[PDB]
Order: C-alpha cells, then structure tokens, then sequence
C-alpha cells in the first residue's frame, strides 16, 4: 500500500503475536477473553458534554 | 446463671458481642433501608 | 486461678444483665417510632 | 547519618548507581521511541510542530516486506 | 463498671476509638452529602454565575 | 498489663465525660441540621 | 515469649486490624457512592 | 485469644499476613480494572447511569 | 472429644485448614466469576429476572 | 499437651468454626436474596 | 518503637524500599499504557480533549 | 487528662499530628474549591 | 519511656493551647470566607 | 538493638514515612489539577 | 516551649524547614502563575 | 544529644526572630501582590 | 566505620547529591523551554 | 547566630552554595529570556 | 569541623558576602526594570 | 574527597569506569548510526539543510 | 593506601576527568557545526 490510514482502536488487536488468531482464538471461545483481544471506543469529555 | 461466665475473659465476651451487634445492625439497617425505601425518597425529594 | 472469679462475676453479670435490658429498652422505643413513621405489616 | 552504621556505603553506592543508570536509561529510551520527543529524528522542530496526542496503538502498519535497507 | 478498663493499655483503647470515630464520621458526612444534596446545589449556585 | 483500680475508675470518669460532651455537641448539630433540611 | 509480651503484641495487633478494616469500609462506600455494584 | 501467639510465631504470621493481603489487593484491583465496569483509569469521569452494564 | 488434639498438631492443623479453605474460596468466587449469569463484576446491578440463564432443553 | 488446655484449645476452635459457618450463612442468604441460583 | 525488636529495621527498610519502587514503575507503565494517561503524548492537551 | 500522654515520645506525636492537619487541609482545600469556584473564575476574568 | 508525668503535663498544657490558638485563628478564617462565600 | 535504639530508629521511620505520604498527596493534588481522573 | 527543642539536630531541623519551605514556594508559585496569568500575558506584549 | 537549655534557648529567640521576618516580608509581598493583581 | 567517618561520609553524599539533583532541574527546564510536555 | 555553622566545614558549605546559585541564575536567566523576548530580538535583527 | 571563633568569622564573613551579592543584583534588577519592565 | 580512594580501589573504579564508557560510547554511536538524520557513512556529506527531518 | 597517595591519585583522576570533559565539549561543537540536532 502506497500509503497507510490508523484503524479505529475497536478495530486494532491488543496482542501482536502473529499466529495468536490460529494457535489460541481458534481453539478459545471464553466470552471475557474474547472481549479483551479487541481496544476499546474512545471519545473525548467535550463530546461526551462534560 | 452466673456461673456459665466462669472460666473465661470479660474482654473476649464483650468483643464478640460487639462483633455480633455491628454486623446484626448493619444486616438489618440495609434491610430496612430497602423495606421502607427512606433514603431514596428523601433524596429524590431533595434531589430534584 | 483465671478471670472474673464468683463475686466479679456475680457482679459482671449485673452489669451485663443492666446493659442489655436498657439496650432492649431503647430498641423497643426505636422500633416504635419507626413503626409510627412507616408501618412495615 | 547514622544511616551509613546500618548500611555500607560501599554496597549502597553501587545499588544506587545502578538504580540511576536503569532508569536514566528507560526514560531516554521511552523519550527515543515517542513521536512527540524522539529528538535524534525531529528535535529540529520547534514546538508548534512537533506530534501531540498521537498514542495509536496501531499507528504504523504491522504486515510489510523488509526494506530494501 | 470501671473494671472493664482494668488491665488495657489507655493508648490502644483512644486509638481504636480515634479510628472507629473518624471512620464513621467520613461514612455518615459521604451519606448526609447524599441524602442533603447540599454540596451539589451550592456548586451548582456558585457554577452557575 | 496497666491501669490498676485507681487509674481504671479516674479513666472511666474522663471517659464518661468526654463521651457524654462529644454526645451533646453532636445533638446540637443534629439540632440545627434539622431545621436546616430535615430528612423525614 | 511470655504471656505479658503476648498481651501486649495483641493489643496493638487487634488496634491496627481495626484500623485497617475502618479504612477498608470508607473506601467501599467511597466507591459505592461513586459506581455501585449491585 | 492473645495464646494463638503462643501458638505461632508472630513475626512468621504477620509476614505471611502481610503477603497474602497484598496479593489479594492487587488481584481485586487488576480484575476491576480489566472490566469493562470498573476501568476507572479510561471511565473513571463516567458516571453511574454511563457506565457500562453486563448483558441482559 | 476433645481427644483428637491429642493424634494431630493443632498447629499443623489450623495451618492447613486455613489453606485449604482460602484455596476453595478463591476457586469458588473465580469460577462464579468466569460464568455468565454470576458475573457480579460487570452483571451484578441486574435484577434476579433480567440475569442471564443457560440454555434450555 | 494437657487435657485442660486441650479442653480450652477446643472451645475456641468448636467456637471459631460455628462462627464461619453463620457467617458463610448469612452470606449465602444475601446472595440467595439477590440472586438464586435454584 | 517496639516492633523494630520483633524485625531487623535492615530487612523492613530494604524491602520496602523495593516494593515502593515495583509499585512506582507498575504504576507509572499502566497510565503510559492507556489512552487517557499516555501524557509523554497527550500531557498538552487540556482535560475536556483527553480521552475518554 | 495529661495522663494520656505519659510514655509518648512528643515528636511523634508532632509529627502524626502535622500529618493530620497537612492531609486534612489538603482535602478540605479542594473540597472547598470545588464548591466555591475559586480560583476558577479569578482564573477566566485574567485569562481571557 | 519518654514524657514522665510532670513533662507530660507541661506538653499537655501547651498542646492545649496551641489548639485554642489554632482553632480561634480558623474561626477568624472562616468568618472572612462566609463574608466572602457562603455555603449553603 | 535495645529499646533506646528502637525508639530513636521509630523517630526517623515514622517521620520520613509520614512525611513520604504528604509529599505524594500534593503530587496527586497536582496531577487532579491537571486531568482528573472521576 | 523551647523544650520541644530538646534532644534535636539544629541541623536537621534547618534542612527540614528549607525542604519544606523550597517545596511549599514551587507549588504556590506555580498556582500564582496559573491564576494571574502574569508571565504569560508579558510575553504575549513583548514577543509580537 | 545537643541544643542544651541556654542553647535551646537561644536557638528559640533566633528562631522567633527570623520566622516574624519572614512573615513580615510575605505579608509585604501579598500586599503589593495585592495592589498589583487582586485574586478575589 | 565510625560515627565520625559517616558523619564526613555524609557531607559529601549530601553536597553531591543536591548537586546533581537539580543540575537535573536546570535540565528539565531547557526541556521545557524547547518541548513542554503539559 | 554564628553558631549554627559549628561542627559543619566551609568548603562543603561553599560548594553547595556555588551549585544553588549556579542553578538558580541558569534557571531564572532561561525564565527572564523567555520572559523579556531578548536575544530573540536583537537575533532577528541581526539575522535579517 | 568548626569552632566557636572560627563559625563567628565565617559567619561574619558569609553576611558580608551575601550583602554584596544582593546589592549587586539589585542594581542589576533596577537596569533590567528601565530596559524592559516585566509587569 | 581524595577520601573516596580509601573506600573504593582506584584500579577496579577505573577498569568499571572505562568498560562503562566504552559500552556508552559505542551505543550511542551505533544509534545515531542506525538513525535516518545522522546515518552518516552514507549521507554524512549532505548539507544541513539536505538531512532527513521527522515528520511534523 | 594512605591519605597522601589517594591525595595525589585523586589530582590526577579530577585532571583527567576533566580534560575529558572538555575535549568532548568541544567534539560535539564540531558536530553541531556539521548537523544540529535541536
Ligand atoms: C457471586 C459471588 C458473590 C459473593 C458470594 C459469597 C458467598 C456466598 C460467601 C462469600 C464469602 C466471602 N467472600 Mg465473596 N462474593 C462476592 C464478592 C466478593 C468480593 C468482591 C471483590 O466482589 C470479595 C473481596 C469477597 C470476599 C469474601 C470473603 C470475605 C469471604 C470468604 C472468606 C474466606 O476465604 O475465609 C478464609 C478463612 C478465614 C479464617 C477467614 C474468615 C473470615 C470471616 C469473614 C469471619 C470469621 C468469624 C469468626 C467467628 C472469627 C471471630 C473473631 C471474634 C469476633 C473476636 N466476595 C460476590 C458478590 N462470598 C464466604 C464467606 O465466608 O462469607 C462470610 C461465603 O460464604
Ligand atoms: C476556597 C477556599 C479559600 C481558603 C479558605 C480557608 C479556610 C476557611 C481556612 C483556611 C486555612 C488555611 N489556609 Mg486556605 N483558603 C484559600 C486558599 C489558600 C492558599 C492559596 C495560595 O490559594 C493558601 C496558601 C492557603 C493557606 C492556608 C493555611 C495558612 C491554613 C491551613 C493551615 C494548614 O495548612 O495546616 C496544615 C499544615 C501544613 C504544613 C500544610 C502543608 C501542605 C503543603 C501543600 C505541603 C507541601 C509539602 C512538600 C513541600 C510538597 C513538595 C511537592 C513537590 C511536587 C516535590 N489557603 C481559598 C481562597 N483556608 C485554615 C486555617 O487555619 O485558617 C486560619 C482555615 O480554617
Ligand atoms: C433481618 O434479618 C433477617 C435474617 C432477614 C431476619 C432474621 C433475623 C434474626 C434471626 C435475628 C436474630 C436476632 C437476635 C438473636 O436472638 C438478637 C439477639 C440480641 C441480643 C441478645 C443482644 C444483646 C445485647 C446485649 C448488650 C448490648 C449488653 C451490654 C452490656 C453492657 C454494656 C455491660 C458491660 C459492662 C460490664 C459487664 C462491666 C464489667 C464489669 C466487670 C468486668 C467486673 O465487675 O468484674
Ligand atoms: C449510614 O448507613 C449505616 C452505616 C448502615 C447506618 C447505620 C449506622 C449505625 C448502626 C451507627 C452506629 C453508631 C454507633 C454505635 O454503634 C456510635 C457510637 C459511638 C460512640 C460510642 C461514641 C463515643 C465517643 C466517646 C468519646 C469521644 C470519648 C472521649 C473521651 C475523652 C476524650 C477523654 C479520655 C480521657 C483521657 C485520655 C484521660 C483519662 C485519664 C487517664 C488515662 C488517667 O488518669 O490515667
Ligand atoms: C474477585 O473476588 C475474589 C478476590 C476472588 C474474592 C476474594 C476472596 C477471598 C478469599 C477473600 C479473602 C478475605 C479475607 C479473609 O480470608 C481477608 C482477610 C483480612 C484480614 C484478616 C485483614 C487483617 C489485617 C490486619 C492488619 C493489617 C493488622 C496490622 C497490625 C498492626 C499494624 C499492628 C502492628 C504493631 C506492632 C506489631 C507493634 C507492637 C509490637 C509489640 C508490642 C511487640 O513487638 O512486642
Ligand atoms: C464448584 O463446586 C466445588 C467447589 C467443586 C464443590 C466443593 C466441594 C468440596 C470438596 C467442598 C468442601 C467443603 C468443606 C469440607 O470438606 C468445607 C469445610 C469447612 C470447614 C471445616 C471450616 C472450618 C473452619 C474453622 C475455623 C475458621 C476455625 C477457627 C478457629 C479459631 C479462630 C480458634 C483459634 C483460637 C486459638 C487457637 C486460641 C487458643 C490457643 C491456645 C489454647 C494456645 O495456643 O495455647
Ligand atoms: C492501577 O493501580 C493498581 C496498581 C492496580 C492499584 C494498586 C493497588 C495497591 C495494592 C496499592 C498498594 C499500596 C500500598 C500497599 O500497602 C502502599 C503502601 C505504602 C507504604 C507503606 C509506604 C511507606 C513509605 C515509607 C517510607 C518511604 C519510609 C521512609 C523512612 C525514612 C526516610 C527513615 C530513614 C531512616 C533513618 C534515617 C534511620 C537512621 C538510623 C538510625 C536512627 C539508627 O541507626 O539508629
Ligand atoms: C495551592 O493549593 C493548596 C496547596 C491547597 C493551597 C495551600 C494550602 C495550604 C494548606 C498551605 C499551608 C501553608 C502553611 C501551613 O501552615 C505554611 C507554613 C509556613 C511556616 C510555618 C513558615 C515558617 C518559616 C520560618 C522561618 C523562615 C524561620 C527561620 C528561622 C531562622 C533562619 C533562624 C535560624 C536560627 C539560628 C541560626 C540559631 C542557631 C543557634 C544554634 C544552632 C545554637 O544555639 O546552638
Ligand atoms: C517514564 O516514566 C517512568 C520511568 C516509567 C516513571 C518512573 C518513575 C520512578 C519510579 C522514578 C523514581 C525516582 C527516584 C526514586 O525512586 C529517584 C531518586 C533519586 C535520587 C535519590 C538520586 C540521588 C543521587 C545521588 C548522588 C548522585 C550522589 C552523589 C554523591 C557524591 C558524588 C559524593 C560521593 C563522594 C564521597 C562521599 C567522597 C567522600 C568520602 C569520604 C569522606 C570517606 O569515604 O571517608
Ligand atoms: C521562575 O519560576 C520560579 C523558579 C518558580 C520562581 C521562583 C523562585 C524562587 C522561589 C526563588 C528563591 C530564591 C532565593 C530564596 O529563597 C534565593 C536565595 C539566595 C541566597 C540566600 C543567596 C545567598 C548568597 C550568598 C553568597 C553569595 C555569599 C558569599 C560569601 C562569600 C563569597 C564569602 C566566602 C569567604 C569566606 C566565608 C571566608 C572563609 C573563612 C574561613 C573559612 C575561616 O576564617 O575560618
Ligand atoms: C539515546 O542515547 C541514550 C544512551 C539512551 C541517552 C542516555 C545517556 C546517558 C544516561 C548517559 C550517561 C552518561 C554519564 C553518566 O553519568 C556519563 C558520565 C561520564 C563520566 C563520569 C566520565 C568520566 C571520565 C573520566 C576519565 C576519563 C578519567 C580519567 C582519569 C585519568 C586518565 C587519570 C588516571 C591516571 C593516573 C591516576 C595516573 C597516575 C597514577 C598514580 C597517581 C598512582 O598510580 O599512584
Ligand atoms: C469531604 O468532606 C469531608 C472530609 C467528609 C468533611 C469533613 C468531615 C470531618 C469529620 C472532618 C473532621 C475534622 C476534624 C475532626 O475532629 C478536625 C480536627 C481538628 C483538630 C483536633 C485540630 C487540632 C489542632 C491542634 C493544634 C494545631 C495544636 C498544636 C499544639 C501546639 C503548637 C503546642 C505544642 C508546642 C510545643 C512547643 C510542644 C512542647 C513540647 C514539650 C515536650 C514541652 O514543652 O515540654
Ligand atoms: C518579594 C516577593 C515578591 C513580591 C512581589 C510579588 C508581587 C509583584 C508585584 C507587582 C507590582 C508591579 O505593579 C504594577 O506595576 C506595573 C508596571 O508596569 C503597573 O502597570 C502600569 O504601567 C503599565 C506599563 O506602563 C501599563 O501597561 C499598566 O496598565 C499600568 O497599570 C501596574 O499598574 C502595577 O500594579
């Protein structure tokens, strides 16, 4: 790719092992540790009008 | 009857019963809490 | 030998005996007014 | 101080010497792999130029060939 | 009535009395704040202007 | 340990009047507290 | 270790345990206020 | 109950005490801050009605 | 009764049934943790009825 | 080693363990209020 | 006072002075870790544009 | 009443009782900052 | 053991009143803050 | 170590401990200036 | 008074006091600046 | 030890002497600070 | 070691250590004036 | 007054001294540069 | 390691040394005022 | 201060001492090497102006 | 060793410090001549 665009963080993986998702997720299906692989949303207080 | 005290510390006896009582009343005082609902509604009224 | 021989202890049990009807004294009168302010039956 | 009769100044000298050198060391290299203070590559820029707020767990990509460098 | 006291250190007995105290009064003001609302309507007066 | 009779019955009189002070001054807290926003 | 020395240590011991447990109850109502869990 | 020190070492109790009362302090506060609930350091200025709630 | 003292250590004894019980607390409170409908830590605002259930027949 | 003491060792410990089985009772009987598992 | 008779002040002093120090670092790694806290990167922004 | 304080080391007790007084003020200070809003507003009026 | 009784006295009557002084100085404090603020 | 030696080193301890948490109260005072974290 | 003197490092207690005194003018300095907004709105007049 | 009773004595009197200095010339510099910029 | 060798032994520890200290603070504050980080 | 210089040598007192006022005037002349806008100025005009 | 007349010398020594140092940063404070006033 | 030679060998402060300033120096040397701006065995003969910035 | 050969180790340790120092002062002004890196 000639140039690069940031995904959004819910989008991003927390573990940057390169055959985490053949080697664990594939045989793991805890719903907790199924909600950590993933970042969370974020925003910011102004947005939140706070 | 007084003779059951016998054999044992005053202070010991007096610590378990305050252990007891605190735990009994805050058992019921969030029980009550919850039954008649006071907090709440003075607050809501308060709170408004 | 050890602690609150019989006449400490008579006496002990005097005093446990004052603490807990006045305790019972002043619930009773907590639980009636509560009882005038919500009625819980 | 009397805190030299319980402890050798000699063996403190060289546990504090190290604790300095270990994180003199973390902190120069937190500030190395920052964008915002990574002065060998950007410490020319002034300050209205230099990156704020760019934490972006995936801020480069992570699947790429080798350079040819 | 006294001998109770008999035989404890006077120190411990007003220390754990100092902590039981403090602990309840920190406990009650954070639930009179709640019940009252008396910070938040006194902010909201002198955030206000 | 320590306080012998003597001690224990002078402790047991300060105890008993700073009790009874620190209960007062928290009645007239109570007291104006009330008046101010009465919570029943 | 006599039982005056054992004494003595528990006092103290049953002081700090208090303290710690009263500070313990500030803190879960500080966080019930803020964020309750049930 | 001051004859359990008789019993055990006072020194060895308090040390082991001391021990198992740090590592359940970090375990509870690791597994409030792992939650989607409890991060407080991401939503910590969310209040009650925000914050996030278990699935139904 | 009181007699099994007198074949066991007590002090041997109050050791391991202090670790044996703190053991099966933290065993029972981690797997109610690592459940769906015992969740406290995130579920546990939830009402009796609006917690979760597992799969019927 | 005595009986007496033993006697003593006994009451405590009879004691001790009647009070964590309360207690875990009423524990188990807030949870059952909150959340039955039945 | 007494307590430093039942441990070596040494021993209570060295290991405290290392678990300080592990907790200082665990702590200062975790908010450089996060979003709302990575302050070599956010620490100009003014609290309203923090994230949340 | 001074009897309490026999067998007490009186810096110890200078020291807790600086601690006291610094955390309290401490606390109550931004208590009372976050309910009057000072220096908030001193704070706009000079940095428009 | 520090602080013997005739010591322990002398401290405590000047405790005493370096408190007064310190609560009396707070009241003055709080006195200018109502003026200026008052709460509820 | 006897007991003068105690109280002389609880001195040092208690001030340089106590003095420790205030110093790190006006940190975290300052750090909630700056971005609060409730 | 002076008794509570007794048994003290003239020296320490100068460095103790200068410690506290050098921390206590930092915090408050930078707490004038922020709420007069003194330096910043001299430099604004003199570097444009 | 050290600071004996004409030596603490004397530290007292210096001491009094340079903390009513200090307050003196702080309470000049809120003055002007005062003047200069109130922050009521 | 003696009292007087850690009373020499302290001079210097502390002159050099408020030296180098806060020739750390002269750095901080070139820091500052080039890049704030708040 | 002179006393509280007893027991302590000069030399140490001098090098500590000569570090405060060393750091203390590369501080404040940094602050005063900032403040002031100079050289910055005269640079530029010598620069143009 | 110092005595009662040599403190009493140094600290006589160690005024004068600080009142020059001040005078001297006055009249420089003073010439810096007129150059460029900072309030 | 010549005092310190008494506590610590000068021959094993000097051998630490120029270990250490070696290892600093060739680290600091290899980074600056490794470093787009200052990789200066290939682009040591271009201008200042012509030198690799950091994006701003 | 005694105080007067530490004495002498010591003029020659400060000297040479500081003539290192120096020379490497005067290295990183030939560099910033060549490339500045602020
Ligand atoms: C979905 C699951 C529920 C819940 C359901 C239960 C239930 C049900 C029970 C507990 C119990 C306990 N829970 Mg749980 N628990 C929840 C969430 C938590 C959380 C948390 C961070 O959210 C924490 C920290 C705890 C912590 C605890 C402990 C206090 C306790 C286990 C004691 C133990 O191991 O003793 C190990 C060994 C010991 C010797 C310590 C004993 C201490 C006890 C508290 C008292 C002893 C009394 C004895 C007579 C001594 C008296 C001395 C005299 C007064 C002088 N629970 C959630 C909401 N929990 C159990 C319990 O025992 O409750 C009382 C229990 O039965
Ligand atoms: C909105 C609230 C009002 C106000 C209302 C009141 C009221 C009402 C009262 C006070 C009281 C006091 N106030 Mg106030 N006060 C205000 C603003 C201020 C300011 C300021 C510059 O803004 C200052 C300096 C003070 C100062 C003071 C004290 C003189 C006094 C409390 C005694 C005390 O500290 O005991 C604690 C003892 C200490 C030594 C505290 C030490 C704390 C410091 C911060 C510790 C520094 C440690 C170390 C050096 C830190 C280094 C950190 C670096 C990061 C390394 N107030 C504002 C305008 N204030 C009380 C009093 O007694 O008045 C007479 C009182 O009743
Ligand atoms: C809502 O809860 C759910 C679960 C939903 C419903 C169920 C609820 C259930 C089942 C509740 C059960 C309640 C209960 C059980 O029976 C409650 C039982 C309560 C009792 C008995 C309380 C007793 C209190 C006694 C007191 C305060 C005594 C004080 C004594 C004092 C002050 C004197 C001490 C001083 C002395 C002696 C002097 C020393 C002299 C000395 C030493 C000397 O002289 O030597
Ligand atoms: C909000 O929701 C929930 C929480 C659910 C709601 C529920 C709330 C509940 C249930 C609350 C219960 C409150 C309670 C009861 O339990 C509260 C009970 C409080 C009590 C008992 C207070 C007593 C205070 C006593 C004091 C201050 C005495 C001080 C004495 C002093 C100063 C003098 C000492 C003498 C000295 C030093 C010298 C003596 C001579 C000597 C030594 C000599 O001569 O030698
Ligand atoms: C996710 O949810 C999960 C996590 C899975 C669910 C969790 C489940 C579990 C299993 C929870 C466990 C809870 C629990 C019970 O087991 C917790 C147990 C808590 C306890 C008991 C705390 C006690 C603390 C006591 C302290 C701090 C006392 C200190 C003592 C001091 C300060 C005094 C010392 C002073 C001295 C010595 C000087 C005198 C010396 C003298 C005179 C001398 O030396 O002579
Ligand atoms: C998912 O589901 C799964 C989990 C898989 C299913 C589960 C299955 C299983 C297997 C459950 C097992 C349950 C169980 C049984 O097996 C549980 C057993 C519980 C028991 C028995 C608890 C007993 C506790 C007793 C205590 C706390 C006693 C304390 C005593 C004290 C305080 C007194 C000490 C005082 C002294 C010493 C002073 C005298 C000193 C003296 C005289 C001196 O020293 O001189
Ligand atoms: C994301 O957040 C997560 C991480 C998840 C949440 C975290 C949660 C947790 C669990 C936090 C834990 C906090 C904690 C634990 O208890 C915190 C505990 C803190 C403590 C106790 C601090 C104590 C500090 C004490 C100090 C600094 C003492 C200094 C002493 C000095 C200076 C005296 C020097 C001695 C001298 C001079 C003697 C001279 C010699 C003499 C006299 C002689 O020789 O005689
Ligand atoms: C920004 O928001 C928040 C932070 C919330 C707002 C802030 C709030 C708060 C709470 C602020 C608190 C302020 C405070 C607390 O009280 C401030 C307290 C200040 C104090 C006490 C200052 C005292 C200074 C004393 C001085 C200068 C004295 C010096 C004396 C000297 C030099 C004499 C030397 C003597 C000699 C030489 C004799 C030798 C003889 C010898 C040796 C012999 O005789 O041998
Ligand atoms: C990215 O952010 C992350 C990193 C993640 C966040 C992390 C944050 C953390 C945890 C920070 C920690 C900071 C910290 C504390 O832990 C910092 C502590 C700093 C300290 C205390 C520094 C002290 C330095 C002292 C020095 C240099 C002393 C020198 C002494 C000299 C030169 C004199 C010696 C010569 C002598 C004596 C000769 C005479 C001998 C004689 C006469 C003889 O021998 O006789
Ligand atoms: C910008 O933003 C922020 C930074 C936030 C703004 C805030 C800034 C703040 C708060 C600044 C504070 C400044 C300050 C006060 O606190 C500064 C205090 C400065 C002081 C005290 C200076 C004192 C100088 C003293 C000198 C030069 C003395 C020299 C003596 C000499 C030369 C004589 C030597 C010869 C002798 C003795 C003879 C030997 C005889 C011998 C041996 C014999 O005869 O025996
Ligand atoms: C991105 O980059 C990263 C890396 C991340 C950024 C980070 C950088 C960091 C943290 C840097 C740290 C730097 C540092 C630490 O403090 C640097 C410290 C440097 C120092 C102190 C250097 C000292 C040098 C001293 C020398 C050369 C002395 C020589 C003395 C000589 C030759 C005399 C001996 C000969 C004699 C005596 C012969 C006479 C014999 C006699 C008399 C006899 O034998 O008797
Ligand atoms: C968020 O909102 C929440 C927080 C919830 C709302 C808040 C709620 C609550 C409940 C707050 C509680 C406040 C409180 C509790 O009572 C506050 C209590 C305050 C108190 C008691 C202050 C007392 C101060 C006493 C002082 C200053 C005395 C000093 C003594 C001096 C100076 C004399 C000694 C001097 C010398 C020289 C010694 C001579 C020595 C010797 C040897 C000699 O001479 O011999
Ligand atoms: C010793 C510790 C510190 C003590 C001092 C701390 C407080 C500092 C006091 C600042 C006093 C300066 O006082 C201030 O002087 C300036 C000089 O420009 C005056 O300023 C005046 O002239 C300037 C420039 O000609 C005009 O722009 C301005 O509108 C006018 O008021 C202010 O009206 C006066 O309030």
């Amino acid at each position: 790719g000639s140039s690069y665009t940031v995904p959004a963080p819910e989008h991003t993986r927390r573990m940057r092992g390169i055959m985490i998702q053949s080697t664990l997720w594939s045989i793991d299906g805890k719903r907790s540790a199924r909600e950590r692989r993933h970042y969370r949303p974020q925003t910011t207080g102004a947005a939140l009008g706070q | 009857m007084h003779r059951i005290w016998q054999g044992m510390d005053p202070q010991i006896i007096m610590s378990g019963l305050g252990f007891f009582l605190a735990g009994l009343a805050l058992i019921i005082h969030m029980w009550a809490y919850s039954i008649t609902g006071w907090p709440k509604y003075k607050k809501a009224q308060y709170n408004a | 030998k050890g602690g609150m021989t019989e006449d400490e202890a008579r006496r002990f049990h005097g005093y446990f005996v004052t603490g807990t009807l006045g305790y019972i004294i002043v619930a009773a009168v907590a639980h009636f007014l509560a009882w005038q302010w919500r009625p819980w039956f | 101080h009397r805190i030299w009769l319980m402890f050798d100044p000699r063996r403190v000298m060289v546990a504090m010497v190290g604790f300095l050198a270990v994180l003199a060391l973390v902190i120069h290299f937190i500030l190395l792999s920052s964008q915002r203070y990574s002065w060998i590559e950007n410490g020319t820029l002034s300050a209205a130029q230099a990156p704020v707020g760019a934490s972006a767990p995936a801020a480069a990509a992570e699947m790429s060939p080798l350079p040819p460098g």
